[PDB]
RNA sequence: GAACUGAAGAGUUUGAUCAUGGCUCAGAUUGAACGCUGGCGGCAGGCCUAACACAUGCAAGUCGAGCGGAUGAAGGGAGCUUGCUCCUGGAUUCAGCGGCGGACGGGUGAGUAAUGCCUAGGAAUCUGCCUGGUAGUGGGGGAUAACGUCCGGAAACGGGCGCUAAUACCGCAUACGUCCUGAGGGAGAAAGUGGGGGAUCUUCGGACCUCACGCUAUCAGAUGAGCCUAGGUCGGAUUAGCUAGUUGGUGGGGUAAAGGCCUACCAAGGCGACGAUCCGUAACUGGUCUGAGAGGAUGAUCAGUCACACUGGAACUGAGACACGGUCCAGACUCCUACGGGAGGCAGCAGUGGGGAAUAUUGGACAAUGGGCGAAAGCCUGAUCCAGCCAUGCCGCGUGUGUGAAGAAGGUCUUCGGAUUGUAAAGCACUUUAAGUUGGGAGGAAGGGCAGUAAGUUAAUACCUUGCUGUUUUGACGUUACCAACAGAAUAAGCACCGGCUAACUUCGUGCCAGCAGCCGCGGUAAUACGAAGGGUGCAAGCGUUAAUCGGAAUUACUGGGCGUAAAGCGCGCGUAGGUGGUUCAGCAAGUUGGAUGUGAAAUCCCCGGGCUCAACCUGGGAACUGCAUCCAAAACUACUGAGCUA
């Protein structure tokens, strides 16, 4: 960089990336738990994982880590998969 | 051909057109003149003392 | 309302989709003669009810695949 | 630029009057105006159609004292305007400020009226104009600045314009040297010797 | 945002202004949305000093367009008359 | 009322003629270059070549009214004594955290023949700041820079330990809208600052009331972008086959959003002589130059879109970038160095070398219009406004005006008589534009500070917002535009050509030489063609030459040409695609015709006006944009459908 503004922006951007990566991995792991539970044909596990995973998905969409459309899509598809599994 | 400054394409292909020897005293050739000198078989000598030039 | 295109069916070997040929007649820019041009479109046939030689009508919708954004609404001249 | 030099070889070469001196004494008894200028003066030398067209254009230009580029501009404007460019060119030439000052008797010739206009001695609408190309409109009042009303030049110019013919399209107020431009003079108000068809023919090639 | 400002035309030391409705991040004399009149700092004679479309100006001010300082002053002056 | 109105030919094949046919010329234009010459101003333009390499300056910062900390005025004072110390207070200034901006403005045209551009459409999306509604801002928690401390390094600077705030960060509470879920139910927010105050308690620390700014969910609007379809967009066939995620279906994943966008199975499809693939070339458009038009050529300056930022990739942050003065990796090339070890990217504004026939100043100011931040003063701004250089272009003005025959002197030619340069000069008399000097003198300026008053907001003559009033304050250009006075004719004309085409002629030198030349052609002893001199003809602060486009060229002929002998009918059949279709009714409405609506950016071209003393130039309204799409109507012709008739 050549000016102080660029250096400060680079420093702040590195901090932002460090903060955001952990939360994104959090959301991914919470979704993957539900996906694995569904793939194993386990109902009670599926409801437990879905109930644990919906609040974090909504909270992280609200914080701005992901877009709310993605949260709605994930919720809809997980709900459909679980409801189809129950029958 | 005389001149002051580095060896250029103009004097390189001025030497090419006269079967001349290209002498540079305390100067260097640039990239284009180097390309031209490599392309043909022009002989180019560098120097930093005038008596080396006189001897050659 | 909705604008449509009318043309012949030239291929139905694909699944749930048909190839439609649309004939247009355009005046030549410089010499003034009228020449005929052809357009080939891939239309969506949900129930595979169109055969080669049929004269049908289609409309425009959102893309359904790549190179497929037209859907047929009526078969009006059944082939022999 | 401007043509500055012998202003009578032009008359001999064109072969017409082509007023350039004050007209006080004469034209014949100053130059023997029957031979073309130069050593080969006695030769006649009948010339071609292009020569006739060129001579006609040169005669008009030397009458009104304008150069070639300004004349081309005048021709383009006359062609752009409606109604028979042939006399449109004359309408437009006859409205220049120096020509109008000449026609009002303030100057003996066109060069002296140009001298007057360029040297800030003429007001058009009560305000000074010094461009010898200003197209005066119908109804303007060309006058003379009060500090320039005692020049003799105007006195001789007026007393000599008293006898050259009645223009009958400008009214000059002799006592205090104020004029008026009623309108542009129609083709029938000018001399019927200029063949403007030759000019239009020359430029349409 | 969307603003109403003056676009400069005319010539050297002879400025003329168009009252233009533009996206703010455009060139001063670049693309615009609509022109709603003009302003003449010199005028004189038969030239008018400034003219504005009342209808278009009110419509654009109702849609959330922020006029500049000069546009505000000139528009209030035009509304005064 | 107007928006047009418009079209030339000549030279050269022959002893001569008509035709065919090529070559050449007369016109208008350049981002031009060169040669000779050169006074002024106004308005524009100025690396077309090496997307070659770059020394040195500047081109993006702002907010203390978000937050700690350290800098600590004036003062009130206190002591001792001329000055110091101390305290309270504290005005100013910011290295750091944090919020915005940095994705704009500016540059260039390498790549790209179609994920580009142009025209017309549509459906499945997002959109900071901006506008109008709806519902809120309740209560906790753990950190960390700055800082202190300990080492190493030439420096750049780096590392460990401890300590502290926020509109930094994370749970909890609640949800008018919002998410998903089928009703049933479940899920998800915030932040506080600044100016005043009646009554109450409290440290009017404050709570509480009020205003302003701010923050959180959400709807609509505006703006901006993403996505899809149809048509069009250079040359080549001495380039004929191309394609296996390829073409389509299903399940799943992924995106803000449709989609082979990706993946796993199933099928064998998709494109192409209406030119696929390949090769070469090239940003596209409004527009510009020519042309009577139709066309041809072409994308400088101006405006819209696209792509690029030393070369090749990748993502992060963010509403928005795969990021023009940001990050990471690799590479080529320069440099530093103390030899341990790092830095760089002018296709931003000036500037340099280099290449070239060829293209300019290390300028001034943020006064004006814009952009970023701020609450507001205000700060920043090579955008912009202006200056400098260059006849590069367009336009305008000067270099004087009248009289003047001894038709002076000199030159040139001569039939030796004279003619011509020539009213030209001199003489005489006038004028002072531009330039020089002196003195006056606008307009580009809206606003800002302070003070007062009146309305609205409340709960309040508070703060604050808004009208108005008074005072003060602002211009780089700039010795402005413009105006008045003084002096004197004083300070200012060159270039090409003169055989025909093509306006303008003779003498003297030379002798197939020296030379000229666009095409015919000149020059071998009287050369209007070479070189001078007299004279003349065109232009004129310019004039010629060279290079390039259209025209003339009806010489690629759609408008608008030809093929017996000048170039040109395949050696002759048959036949595929294609082009074309004898004659009657009836229908339909693709072509065709008429009308309406929307669109066809602005500028430019054109018409009528208005401002610069005129013009160039600037500008108002109109016309036009000949096209495209959608509706309504008509049925003669062509197309299509049904039924006939026989030439
Ligand atoms: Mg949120
Ligand atoms: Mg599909
Ligand atoms: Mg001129
Ligand atoms: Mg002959
Ligand atoms: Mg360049
Ligand atoms: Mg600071
Ligand atoms: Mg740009
Ligand atoms: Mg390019
Ligand atoms: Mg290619
Ligand atoms: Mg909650
Ligand atoms: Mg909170
Ligand atoms: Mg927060
Ligand atoms: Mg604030
Ligand atoms: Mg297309
Ligand atoms: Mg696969
Ligand atoms: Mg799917
Ligand atoms: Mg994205
Ligand atoms: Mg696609
Ligand atoms: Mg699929
Ligand atoms: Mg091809
Ligand atoms: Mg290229
Ligand atoms: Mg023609
Ligand atoms: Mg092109
Ligand atoms: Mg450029
Ligand atoms: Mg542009
Ligand atoms: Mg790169
Ligand atoms: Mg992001
Ligand atoms: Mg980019
Ligand atoms: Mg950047
Ligand atoms: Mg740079
Ligand atoms: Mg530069
Ligand atoms: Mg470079
Ligand atoms: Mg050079
Ligand atoms: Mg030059
Ligand atoms: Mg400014
Ligand atoms: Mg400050
Ligand atoms: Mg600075
Ligand atoms: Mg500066
Ligand atoms: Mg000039
Ligand atoms: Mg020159
Ligand atoms: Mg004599
Ligand atoms: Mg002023
Ligand atoms: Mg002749
Ligand atoms: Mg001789
Ligand atoms: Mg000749
Ligand atoms: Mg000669
Ligand atoms: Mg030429
Ligand atoms: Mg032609
Ligand atoms: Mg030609
Ligand atoms: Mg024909
Ligand atoms: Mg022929
Ligand atoms: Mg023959
Ligand atoms: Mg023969
Ligand atoms: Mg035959
Ligand atoms: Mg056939
Ligand atoms: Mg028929
Ligand atoms: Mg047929
Ligand atoms: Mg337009
Ligand atoms: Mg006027
Ligand atoms: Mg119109
Ligand atoms: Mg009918």
């Amino acid at each position: 960089a050549n000016t102080p503004s660029a250096k400060k922006r680079a420093k702040q951007a590195e901090k932002r990336r460090s903060h955001n990566a952990s939360l994104r991995s959090m959301v991914r792991t919470y979704i993957k738990n539900v996906v694995k539970a569904i793939d194993a044909k386990d109902l009670e596990k599926a409801q437990a994982a879905f109930t644990a995973a919906v609040p974090v998905i909504d909270r992280m969409a609200d914080k701005g880590i992901i877009h709310k459309n993605k949260a709605a899509r994930h919720k809809s598809r997980l709900s459909g998969h679980i409801k189809a599994l129950s029958t | 051909g005389g001149g002051v400054g580095g060896i250029t394409e103009s004097d390189a292909n001025l030497a090419l057109a006269s079967n001349a020897v290209l002498f540079g005293f305390n100067v260097r050739a640039d990239a284009g003149a180097r390309k031209i000198v490599e392309a043909e078989g022009l002989d180019m000598r560098y120097y930093n003392v005038i008596y080396d030039i006189i001897e050659d | 309302t909705v604008r449509t295109l009318t043309g012949r069916v030239v291929s139905d070997k694909m699944d749930k989709t048909v190839t439609v040929l649309i004939e247009r007649r355009v005046k030549h820019p410089i010499y003034g003669k009228y020449v005929k041009r052809s357009t080939k479109l891939h239309a969506h046939d949900e129930s595979n009810q169109c055969r080669i030689g049929d004269l049908v009508t289609i409309r425009e919708t959102r893309p359904l695949a790549k190179t497929k954004a037209w859907t047929l609404v009526d078969i009006v001249e059944r082939a022999v | 630029a401007r043509y500055i030099g012998p202003k009578c070889k032009l008359s001999r070469r064109e072969g017409t009057d082509l007023f350039l001196k004050s007209g006080a004494r004469a034209l014949d008894s100053k130059c023997k105006a029957e031979n073309v200028p130069g050593q080969h003066g006695q030769r006649r030398g009948r010339l071609s159609d292009y020569g006739l067209q060129l001579r006609e254009k040169q005669k008009v230009r030397r009458i009104y004292g304008v150069l070639e580029r300004q004349f081309r501009g005048y021709y383009q404007e006359a062609s752009r305007r409606k109604g028979s460019t042939g006399e449109n060119l004359l309408q437009l030439l006859e409205c220049r400020l120096d020509n109008v000052v000449y026609r009002m008797g303030f100057g003996s010739t066109r060069s002296e009226s140009r001298q007057l206009v360029s040297h800030k001695a003429i007001t058009v609408n009560g305000q000074t104009v010094n461009i010898p190309s200003y197209q005066v409109k119908a109804g303007d009042v060309v006058a003379v600045r009060e500090k320039s009303k005692n020049q003799l030049r105007i006195a001789q110019a007026l007393e000599l314009c008293g006898q050259r013919g009645r223009v009958e399209w400008v009214e000059v107020d002799l006592d205090k040297k104020a004029g008026t431009f009623k309108s542009a003079p129609a083709r029938s108000d000018l001399s019927a010797d200029i063949n403007e068809n030759l000019i239009v023919e020359l430029y349409s090639k | 945002m969307v603003t109403i400002r003056l676009a400069r035309g005319g010539s050297k030391k002879r400025p003329f202004y168009h009252l233009t409705v533009t996206n703010s991040r455009n060139a001063r004399d670049g693309r615009f949305v609509e022109r709603i009149g003009f302003f003449n700092p010199v005028a004189t004679g038969g030239e008018v000093r400034l003219s504005v479309d009342q209808e278009r100006a009110t419509y654009w001010l109702g849609q959330g367009a922020q006029p500049s300082e000069r546009v505000a002053q000139l528009l209030k002056d035009a509304a005064k008359a």
